[PDB]
């Protein structure tokens, strides 16, 4: 039964313990069953919340370390410190990727879900990537574009520029090109081209999921105008 | 600044940190 | 490892926003037996004001939510269990913290700031054990909050001009126990009105370094006065 398990997910999500929620997205999607449009979406929120404060926690304490001086003999407690946080950023995106890749994309059934599973692929596999080195970071950053390069194309031939998802793909692809690959023209162009495909057929769009789409579309053009800078 | 990426993350008042 | 270090993971923790390691730390520190500055006292306020924090948030929204009608008695009791749950962690929270006061801090301290400030906590934390307790314990709760409050008001009134920040900040939490765990919003607001005005009274003699957090507390009093008088 996941009706329990997702009613005290909802009830964690409004609590805001994304642990528990995390839990109870996590035994629903190994109960082994595809999941509905709102579960999709509460696993993602779940898992995102829990990596999020690591990936945070991990910025501050390493914009530290790279600001305090080789010489000072308190840095090698500050690394200590960002390589634990660094090993639960690992746990948690290994956690996902498992998820994904032995339960949800296996048996994804619609390209909507399975363009959705790709990008959490590409996502996380991202967030690995942001803290990797050597060869771990050629091989975690070449996992990321390829979910992501999968999913894009799978979007562009299952559906319409104004949905969410993939509007969402587009975004964080092009967050990818410009963090990660480090191409800013075409981290621009990936976003003004969903943008601007968007806006001209934005008349075939949900009246329900136009809030999202919006959201969406306004994280694009921001992003557009930061990087032009 | 850190670009942005789809999934983001009466009482009394009583003395703060 | 060493206090010096302790502290340096402390503040590198609420750099990270990582509130629980934070609260680990100066818990570790304070049960060195060593005696806390101002410095390393906020950091066990913020740490564990914030850990708890969201305990209390997540028990309120899962309260609010249980009123809500129409539910099933399946549903209800699925409800009621979260919010046990949060209960027992909340309570262990406290019960650490005032473990940590009545068998360390306050033991240890003669100095009317650090005993005002530790009998303070203890009061904040068994009110946050009031709001959330169950018949007989309910009502020890209340009294031992109340009591830590009073013993620490009562110090400051002698030792700390109105215009010092822990005797406002003691003032305010105390008038907002009045408030919610007495139910007696007349004299919170006579309480707050008080602190206010023997501030406001001395003010123009208040010295610059804690004119700052004196200012905001004072606000604070007021800004609670206006609430409590719809």
């Amino acid at each position: 039964e996941k009706t329990e398990l997702i009613q005290k997910a909802k009830l964690a999500e409004q609590a805001e313990r994304y642990d528990d929620m995390a839990t109870c997205m996590k035994a629903v999607t190994e109960q082994g069953a595809e999941l509905s449009n709102e579960e999709r979406n509460l696993l993602s929120v779940a898992y995102k919340n829990v990596v999020g404060g690591r990936r945070s926690a991990w910025r501050v304490i390493s914009s530290i370390e790279q600001k305090t001086d080789t010489s000072d003999k308190k840095l090698q407690l500050i690394k200590d410190y960002r390589e634990k946080v660094e090993s639960e950023l690992r746990s948690i995106c290994t956690t996902v990727l498992e998820l994904l890749d032995k339960y949800l994309i296996a048996n994804a059934t619609n390209p909507e879900s399975k363009v959705f599973y790709l990008k959490m692929k590409g996502d996380y596999f991202r967030y690995l990537a942001e803290v990797a080195c050597g060869d771990d970071r050629k091989q975690t950053i070449d996992n990321s574009q390829g979910a992501y390069q999968e999913a894009f194309d799978i979007s562009k031939k299952e559906m319409q520029p104004t949905h969410p998802i993939r509007l969402g793909l587009a975004l964080n692809f092009s967050v990818f090109y410009y963090e990660i690959l480090n191409n800013p023209e075409l981290a621009c162009t990936l976003a003004k081209t969903a943008f601007d495909e968007a806006i001209a057929e934005l008349d075939t769009l949900n009246e329900d999921s136009y809030k999202d789409s919006t959201l969406i579309m306004q994280l694009l053009r921001d992003n557009l105008t930061l990087w032009t800078s | 600044s850190y670009s942005n990426t789809l999934p983001v993350r009466p009482r009394s008042s009583s003395m703060a940190a």
